[PDB]
C-alpha cells in the first residue's frame, strides 16, 4: 500500500527548533517529489515546502524563504523538515504530498494524516 | 441480481410495477433477471459504448481524419458519448483531440497507437487506467485541456514525465491560494512551452521557477491585470514571451534579463510608452518583437540601435510618424505597421533590401519613394484602405515579388509593366475588376492560360 | 396466449377447485331438474 | 398487465440480455439499435406504470 | 372500426415512435 504518515507535533512557544518528519511506504522517496503544505483553522492549505525529484533540488514559497531546511534521507525512507524558531503566526497543521509516484493508480496524489504544531 | 451481478446500480422498482414483478417471481424468477438488465445504468452505458463503436466503424473515423495547423494527422471527437474501440485502432493517428465527452475513460488499447503525441481534453474529464497512463507517461508530447472548475481537471496531468507542450484554458485562481491546483508542475522536467490562461493577477511562483528550462511562455489574460515584480530575472533560456492580454500597461523591467528571448509579443496590453528599447540592447538575439494591438503614440528613436530586428509589429497602433533611425535596422523582412496614422514612408526605406513581407493597411500613404521599389527581394505587400492616386510603374521591375494587395485604395490605373514578373498569378494580385481592365487583355489571357496549374 | 406467467400456483389451484364445484354444481342441478320427488 | 407481458417477452428473447447474462465477437448493428428502442422502451413502460 | 385499430396498433409499437417520444 501507499501511504505517508508524519510526526513530531508538539506545542512549542517562540525561541526553539523543532523537528518534522515523514514516512514513505511503497515508493521510493529519491524517485519521487515530495511537498509540504500547510493548514490552519478557518484557512486554506498553503504550500510551504517542495523538494524535486531527479536532482534533489529545494523549493521554497515567498512566505517560509531562508527559514526552514528540508532534506531527504533513503535510508529510512523519509524527509526531514527543520524550522529556525518558527513564529506563532506560523502554528498551522502541516501535511506531507507526494504526487504521481512511479506506480500509476487512481490515487494520484498521497497525504499525511497530518501534525499540529503550536508556538505563542 | 445486484449480489450476484456485480450490478449494484439497479434502483428499487416502486408501487405497481414491483407487484407484477412479484408475481412473475412466483411464476419463475427467470424473467425477473432477464428483464432486470434493462434498469441498471451500467447495462444502458455498455449498450452505448457497443453502439458507439458499431457506428462509428474504423473506416468511417479513418475518413474522418484531418490534418491540424502543424501538418500531422489529427482526430476530432466532439459531443460523442464516449470514444470508440475503432478509434484505438488508427495507429497513424498523431492527435487526439476530445470535446465535451461525458466521463471519458482512456482505455489500455490507446497502447496500441504508437504515432500519438498530442492530447487534447475539452472539457473532458478523463479517468486512466495504469497500463494506458503508463504509455502516456512515455509517449506523449503535449497536452491541451480546457476547462471551468480546478477539479475537473485530469489529476494525473503531473505524470506525464515526457511531456513538452502544456495548454492551460480554464481558471486556476482558487479560493485564497497562489495556484496551489498546478503546485505539481514542478514535477515536468521535459516541458518546453507552456500555454496559460486563467486571468493570472499575480504570476505564481511554480510557473517562474520552471520556467528556467522553458522556451515559448504564452500567457492570455483576457485584460486582466498581471503584475511580474522580478519574476522573470530566473529564466535564462527563455525565447518566446507572448502576453497578450495581460494587462500590463507598460513593458515589465524584468524582460531586459532575458537575453536569450527571440520572439516577445504583448497585444493588448494598454501599453503607453515603449522608450525601454535602450534598455532592451541586452538582447543581441532579439528578432521577433511584437507590440501590435496596444497604443503607443510615437515610435523611440532607440530602434535603430537594435539591428537584428527581423520580426517588427506595431499594428493597430496610433503612431503619426515612423523615425529615420528604425530603417538602419538591414535585416527586417516580416516589419508590419497596419491600421495605423500614417501620413508617408521616408525613403529610407529603400536601403532595407532584405524586406520580405509588409502590411501597410489602413494608412493616409499618398504615395511611396521610388527608392522603396529598388528592393529585388520583396515577397508580400499588403496595401489596404490607402489613398493612393497612382501607382508608379517601376514596380514591374520586381521579380520575387508574390502577392500585392490594392483593395480599398482610391486608384484608376495599374502601368502596363506590373505584368512583365517571372512569377505572376490571379491569387498573388488582386485588385479590384474595373481597375483590372486597365491593363492590356494579350497579357491577361495568356495569365489566365496558365492559371490551371 | 402468454397469460399463464401472471397466474401464480395458487390461481392454478383456485381455477381447479372452481372447475371442480362447477361440475359438483351440474350434477346436483341435474340430479334436483330430473329428480326431485 | 399485456403492456407489462408484452415488455417482460421483449426483454426475455433480447440476445443482448443472453450476452450481459454471459459477459461474467461482433455484435450486429441492427441488434444494437433494437436493444436501444428496447432499453427507451422500457423506461416509457416504467415511467407510465 | 378494424382500420382504426389495426393503424392504432402499428403506431403504438412502431419503431419510430419510441424514438419521438424519447425526444420529446
Amino acid at each position: 500500500q501507499v501511504q505517508l504518515v508524519e510526526s513530531g507535533g508538539g506545542l512549542v512557544q517562540a525561541g526553539g527548533s523543532l523537528r518534522l518528519s515523514c514516512a514513505a511506504s511503497g515508493f521510493p522517496v529519491m524517485n519521487a517529489g515530495m511537498y509540504w503544505y500547510r493548514q490552519a483553522p478557518g484557512k486554506e492549505r498553503e504550500w510551504v515546502a517542495a523538494i524535486e525529484s531527479e536532482g534533489t533540488s529545494t523549493y521554497y514559497a515567498d512566505s517560509v524563504k531562508g527559514r526552514f531546511t528540508i532534506s531527504r534521507d533513503n535510508a529510512k525512507n523519509t524527509v526531514y523538515l527543520q524550522m529556525n524558531s518558527l513564529k506563532p503566526e506560523d502554528t498551522a497543521v502541516y501535511y506531507c504530498n507526494v504526487k504521481d509516484v512511479g506506480d500509476n493508480h487512481f490515487p494520484y496524489d498521497y497525504w499525511g494524516q497530518g501534525t499540529q504544531v503550536t508556538v505563542s | 441480481i445486484r449480489e450476484e451481478s456485480s450490478y449494484s446500480d439497479i434502483p428499487d422498482v416502486k408501487n405497481d410495477f414491483a407487484f407484477m414483478l412479484h408475481l412473475i417471481d412466483q411464476y419463475d424468477p427467470l424473467y425477473s433477471k432477464r428483464f432486470a438488465v434493462f434498469l441498471s445504468e451500467v447495462s444502458e452505458n455498455k449498450l452505448r459504448q457497443l453502439n458507439l463503436n458499431n457506428e462509428w466503424t474504423l473506416d468511417k473515423l479513418r475518413q474522418r481524419l484531418t490534418k491540424n495547423a502543424q501538418d500531422k494527422l489529427e482526430l476530432h471527437l466532439f459531443m460523442l458519448s464516449g470514444i470508440p474501440d475503432t478509434v484505438f485502432d488508427l495507429v497513424e493517428l498523431e492527435v487526439l483531440k476530445l470535446e465535451l465527452i461525458p466521463d471519458v475513460t482512456i482505455p489500455p488499447s490507446i497502447a496500441q497507437l504508437t504515432g500519438l503525441k498530442e492530447l487534447w481534453l475539452y472539457h473532458t474529464a478523463a479517468k486512466i487506467e495504469a497500463p494506458a497512463l503508463a504509455f502516456l507517461r512515455e509517449n506523449l508530447r503535449a497536452l491541451h485541456i480546457k476547462f471551468t472548475d480546478i477539479k475537473e481537471i485530469p489529476l494525473w496531468i503531473y505524470s506525464l514525465k515526457t511531456l513538452e507542450e502544456l495548454h492551460l484554458t480554464g481558471n486556476l485562481s482558487a479560493e485564497n491560494n497562489r495556484y496551489i491546483v498546478i503546485d505539481g508542475l514542478r514535477e515536468l522536467k521535459r516541458l518546453k512551452v507552456l500555454r496559460l490562461k486563467s486571468n493570472l493577477s499575480k504570476l505564481p511562483q511554480v510557473v517562474t521557477d520552471v520556467g528556467v528550462h522553458l522556451q515559448k511562455l504564452s500567457i492570455n489574460n483576457e485584460g486582466t491585470k498581471l503584475i511580474v515584480l522580478n519574476s522573470l530575472k530566473k529564466m535564462v533560456n527563455l525565447t518566446e514571451l507572448e502576453l497578450i492580454r495581460c494587462d500590463l500597461e507598460r513593458i515589465p523591467h524584468s524582460i531586459f534579463s532575458l537575453h536569450n528571448l527571440q520572439e516577445i509579443d504583448l497585444k493588448d496590453n494598454n501599453l503607453k510608452t515603449i522608450e525601454e528599447i535602450i534598455s532592451f540592447q541586452h538582447l543581441h538575439r532579439l528578432t521577433c518583437l511584437k507590440l501590435w494591438y496596444n497604443h503607443i503614440a510615437y515610435i523611440p528613436i532607440q530602434i535603430g540601435n537594435l539591428t537584428n530586428l527581423e520580426r517588427l509589429y506595431l499594428n493597430r497602433n496610433k503612431i503619426e510618424k515612423i523615425p529615420t533611425q528604425l530603417f538602419y535596422c538591414r535585416k527586417l523582412r516580416y516589419l508590419d505597421l497596419s491600421h495605423n496614422n500614417l501620413t508617408f514612408l521616408p525613403a529610407d526605406i529603400g536601403l532595407l533590401q532584405n524586406l520580405q513581407n509588409l502590411a501597410v493597411t489602413a494608412n493616409r500613404i499618398e504615395a511611396l519613394p521610388p527608392e522603396l521599389f529598388q528592393c529585388r527581394k520583396l515577397r508580400a505587400l499588403h496595401l489596404g484602405n490607402n489613398v493612393l492616386q497612382s501607382l508608379p510603374s517601376r514596380v514591374g521591375e520586381l521579380t520575387n515579388l508574390t502577392q500585392i494587395e490594392l483593395r480599398g485604395n482610391r486608384l484608376e490605373c495599374l502601368p502596363v509593366e506590373l505584368g512583365e514578373c517571372p512569377l505572376l498569378k490571379r491569387s498573388g494580385l488582386v485588385v479590384e475588376e474595373d481597375l483590372f481592365s486597365t491593363l492590356p487583355p494579350e497579357v491577361k489571357e495568356r495569365l489566365w492560360r496558365a492559371d490551371k496549374e | 396466449p402468454a397469460y399463464r406467467i401472471l397466474k401464480p400456483w395458487w390461481d392454478v389451484f383456485t381455477d381447479y377447485i372452481s372447475i371442480v364445484m362447477l361440475m359438483i354444481a351440474v350434477f346436483g342441478g341435474t340430479l334436483q331438474v330430473t329428480q326431485d320427488k | 398487465l399485456e403492456h407489462f407481458v408484452s415488455i417482460l417477452l421483449k426483454c426475455f428473447d433480447s440476445p443482448w440480455t443472453t450476452r450481459a447474462l454471459s459477459e461474467t465477437g461482433v455484435l450486429d448493428k441492427k441488434e444494437g439499435e433494437q436493444a436501444k428502442a428496447l432499453f427507451e422502451k422500457v423506461k416509457k413502460f416504467r415511467t407510465h406504470v
